[PDB]
RNA sequence: ACUAUGCCAGCUGGUGGAUUGCUCGGCUCAGGCGCUGAUGAAGGACGUGCCAAGCUGCGAUAAGCUGUGGGGAGCCGCACG
RNA sequence: UCUCAGUAUCGGGAGGAACAGAAAACGCAACGUGAUGUCGUUAGUAACCGCGAGUGAACGCGAUACAGCCCAAACCGAAGCCCUCACGGGCAAUGUGGUGUCAGGGCUACCUCUCAUCAGCCGACCGUCUUCACGAAGUCUCUUGGAAUAGAGCGUGAUACAGGGUGACAACCCCGUACUGAAGACCAGUACGCUGUGCGGUAGUGCCAGAGUAGCGGGGGUUGGAUAUCCCUCGCGAAUAACGCAGGCAUCGACUGCGAAGGCUAAACACAACCUGAGACCGAUAGUGAACAAGUAGUGUGAACGAACGCUGCAAAGUACCCUCAGAAGGGAGGCGAAAUAGAGCAUGAAAUCAGUUGGCGAUCGAGCGACAGGGCAUACAAGGUCCCUUGACGAAUGACCGA
RNA sequence: UGGCAAGUCUAACCGGAGUAUCCGGGGAGGCACAGGGAAACCGACAUGGCCGCAGGGCUUUGCCCGAGGGCCGCCGUCUUC
């Protein structure tokens, strides 16, 4: 099915985590992932701007655009970020990693899922 | 495996009775055969509606919503002239594929957030109430005074 | 990170910084992607003769001679698939389109990734490459542009421990079947691939499995034969530099 | 222990020419090149060899004659007499 | 009707290419583009159509390649051309030749230039295609083998480790291959260069500027072309630059473009006879009809139709001599070779099937030929090693006799 | 399934080269970014309210926030005294 093996190391690394550490977010975001790539989450700016607030990490299962104006300061973590999106989001804020969101908060505590 | 690698040893490859998958009969006739009689259904219905202009007395129009300005202002900045506190951009330089259009006109989707001068051949009357709203103005271009004749 | 600079007698002289591209995730399945097309770009149109087997007037006689209704002429049967001499019911066709469409940024993206997979060491090896050193790629003094001499360059692969890849490429296979009968009796491994800057390198070129390439235009099968990522691969001083914008 | 005419399966030897292996032929793509003829072409007929039926070559100067250059110790086309 | 389709097929004809081509153009209408073809796009858009099914452009844009010119006439008026070595002949006032060709030209009066154009002369580089010359390094040891091109060991070249041949897997045995060099052909009688010619501007001048034409009507064909495609046919029929045509209905005015009814024109594009190269193509019922005598053998009055057939072996060493026989047959014996069960349509040598023979059944017995279970007889090894009996342990569902 | 993302892709073709591969150019043009109307012509929610899955939060068997989803409202245009 998945051809990409980082993806695919992504997803397992998230259903590691959520077995453990109890975090429910990361295995929602794991069987979203494993879901057809049709499904995935692209979220833009407004969206974030929009749902966010503060201290409470925001959570993309699928991939952020750059559309739109994000003043919000916050972290969001996601599959990928666009060029443009990135660049939006660490001026006011911070983009990361899945991969370093599972590693700094494996219980997943404080997350706000966004598609 | 696909489908299509699985038919050896079916015989009918999919096809039901081997009496089916003959000719043109098996699909009502060729193309849009009975359009109007045994197979009408989800066909647009028959006949003739309206008339068209000449291609080249039609006019086309640049378009662009007061949103995607605002949006980019600060990008823009970079580029188009910030003045007042406010900001001041010609629109014509800002949308693609302009000069291959007959004129530019502003639209009025989403917000303004900043005090805009707006200079483009044309405005709908909700662009001008925002962009006046938000403290800005709007300016017509000499193209765009022509066009009050 | 930092490259290690050698010269021609094999021993350390100075360092470099390896290129922000050799720390590109490497991607096999885009790697693959990028070569199943450059193979397939370069394979031949063919078909057969879109009359063979009809020519011929050969009619059925339909029923009552207690024989089936096929075309004959003569008496023999002609034309239709099921008949000897007839035609191919579904042959190859010269119109077909046998090329791969590949989007520039995804192959673009496949040939960074196959570079940093040279910088990988154990990635190298799992690939099949023979060779003793910690450090990969290779690379080393501009000079090496101006050897001649194919044993030079041996002298100093053996003195960069990397010879035994070149041992590795020195045997042919006789291919099974009937490519034989096309030119295509022979194949070996691939060995060393040597990526310069002014041009490719003649006196390294005829080396067993070698293959020889420059920085500007070095491309995914090079860094990646039939594939599989992490070549054993020596660059020219310049050449590392003039690969990182690619 | 006998049983012929026979049935089934092997064994040895045939018949047959599948299979595997092989490729002096095809098929297709690409680069180059491209007119001949009343100064009788293209095509065909008939000839032409020591012995010569076929193919090729050649034309009563008839598998060939002359010149220049190349080539070289062999040769008398396919074709081993 | 439309569609198949301006297809199949037929008639005529050119060239290495052809045709087109320097605006009576376009019409993103413009203060814009600027010969033609082709490719990509515009676009299945506009347009057509029993408004059904279907059909189907163009301008523009991005590219490729680029190149622009000559008459007719005005004004001149024999100043000219063709044949011939020459003499001489022929053509030509019904006009040869000069001028000239929207950058309008001519004439008159000026100003200015030797640039454009045209006619000539010379005449390539490079590139590409093909052919050719030269061309490095083992034919060492042991083993196997009929034969090393195999295994093991020791060496070598490489700007050459493409491919092929050679008694079996060969860079180093032979052809070749890399490198370098030579020739021919095409590019091309082209580009560059040169000789001659002379470009152009102002004012004046109604001197010149292509007729069954432009245009209209009747009848058809064709096209996307719709009142607005292109063409044919019958009839009618202008103007003269102070005029005329076009800008997708007609007329009039305005505006913008342009000059028909004379002519030439390189390059970029099509094909594949011919030369060469190439291949995730086929591999002798395939691939061409044709690897072979292939358009052969053969069929038809003819037009036309049309097969099948590839492989001894490293080397012919292609079987001497003897016996048999009617015998240059065939057989026996023998010879060659690693092999003859490689002996001539000869590598391998399946199945259907035939001869002989082995095992099992068999002349009192019944027919989807078997599956599953169980007996009998038969069986060299190898590649499978299990199996029988007494007793005992464990023991699901089920579950007694006798005796009272 | 994969790349990139308010964008995305180049076509013919050009240059390079290891010369049909491949590297770099090329955005002409296509689709997407706004719709409605035969046409003239006009031209929209970067979120007002409620319910609530997943998830998160809390002092936890109940409260809170709740993307997506669902129900409204409102906006552009056509027809419209
Ligand atoms: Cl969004
Ligand atoms: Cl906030
Ligand atoms: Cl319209
Ligand atoms: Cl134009
Ligand atoms: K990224
Ligand atoms: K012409
Ligand atoms: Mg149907
Ligand atoms: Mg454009
Ligand atoms: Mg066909
Ligand atoms: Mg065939
Ligand atoms: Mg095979
Ligand atoms: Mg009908
Ligand atoms: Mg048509
Ligand atoms: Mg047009
Ligand atoms: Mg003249
Ligand atoms: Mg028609
Ligand atoms: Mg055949
Ligand atoms: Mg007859
Ligand atoms: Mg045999
Ligand atoms: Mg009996
Ligand atoms: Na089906
Ligand atoms: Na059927
Ligand atoms: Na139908
Ligand atoms: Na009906
Ligand atoms: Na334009
Ligand atoms: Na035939
Ligand atoms: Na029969
Ligand atoms: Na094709
Ligand atoms: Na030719
Ligand atoms: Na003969
Ligand atoms: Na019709
Ligand atoms: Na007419
Ligand atoms: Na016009
Ligand atoms: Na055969
Ligand atoms: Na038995
Ligand atoms: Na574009």
């Amino acid at each position: 099915s998945k051809t990409n093996p980082r993806l695919s190391s992504l997803i397992a690394d998230l259903k590691s985590a959520a077995r453990s550490s109890g975090g429910a977010v990361w295995g929602d975001v794991a069987e979203r992932l494993e879901k057809p790539r049709r499904t995935h989450a692209e979220v833009n700016l407004g969206r974030i701007e929009r749902y966010a607030q503060e201290d409470e990490t925001v959570v993309v299962p699928g991939k952020v655009l750059g559309s739109g104006v994000l003043q919000k300061d916050v972290t969001v973590a996601a599959v990928d970020f666009s060029g443009t999106a990135e660049t939006k989001i660490d001026q006011v804020g911070e983009a990361v990693s899945l991969e370093q969101a599972i590693e700094n908060n494996p219980e997943g505590s404080h997350v706000r899922v966004i598609r | 495996t696909s489908k299509k690698k699985r038919q050896r040893g079916s015989r009918t490859h999919g096809g039901g009775s081997h009496k089916n998958r003959r000719g043109a009969g098996h699909r009502g006739g060729r193309g849009d055969a009975g359009r109007d009689k045994h197979e009408f259904h989800n066909h647009e219905p028959l006949g003739k509606s309206g008339f068209k202009r000449p291609q080249k007395v039609q006019e086309e129009a640049a378009t662009i919503d007061v949103r995607e300005i605002d949006e980019n202002v600060t990008l823009l900045a970079a580029d188009d002239v910030a003045e007042v506190g406010g900001f001041r951009v010609d629109v014509r330089d800002v949308v693609e594929e302009a000069d291959d259009a007959d004129y530019v006109k502003v639209l009025g989707a989403g917000q303004v957030r900043h005090e805009l001068t707006l200079i483009a051949d044309d405005f709908s009357e909700g662009a001008r109430e925002k962009v006046e709203g938000a403290g800005g103005s709007v300016e017509l271009t000499d193209l765009g005074e022509e066009r009050q004749a | 990170m930092q490259a290690t600079i050698y010269d021609l007698d094999g021993n350390t002289d100075g360092e470099v910084d390896l290129p922000d591209v050799f720390e590109t995730p490497v991607r096999s399945d885009l790697i693959g992607k990028a070569v199943r097309a450059a193979q397939a770009n370069r394979k031949q149109d063919y078909g057969s003769d879109e009359y063979a087997g009809l020519r011929t007037p050969a009619e059925s006689f339909g029923s009552g001679r207690g024989q089936a209704h096929v075309p004959k002429q003569d008496g023999r049967a002609r034309r239709v698939p099921q008949a000897v001499k007839g035609r191919s019911a579904h042959p190859p066709k010269t119109e077909k389109d046998r090329s791969l469409d590949l989007n520039d940024k995804e192959r673009q993206l496949a040939v960074r990734s196959a570079l940093a997979a040279t910088a990988d060491a154990d990635l190298v090896a799992d690939r099949g490459h023979e060779f003793d050193r910690d450090e990969v790629p290779v690379v080393v003094s501009d000079d090496f542009e101006d050897l001649v001499k194919t044993q030079e360059v041996v002298s100093l692969l053996e003195a960069l421990d990397v010879h035994a890849d070149i041992d590795r490429a020195d045997e042919t296979k006789i291919k099974a079947g009937q490519g034989s009968a096309r030119g295509r009796k022979y194949r070996r491994p691939a060995s060393i691939l040597f990526v310069t800057s002014d041009e490719p390198s003649t006196a390294a070129r005829n080396l067993a499995g070698a293959d020889v390439a420059t920085a500007s235009e070095v491309n995914t099968e090079d860094l990646a034969p039939g594939g599989a990522p992490g070549r054993l691969t020596v660059f020219t001083e310049s050449a590392l530099a003039e690969v990182a914008e690619r």
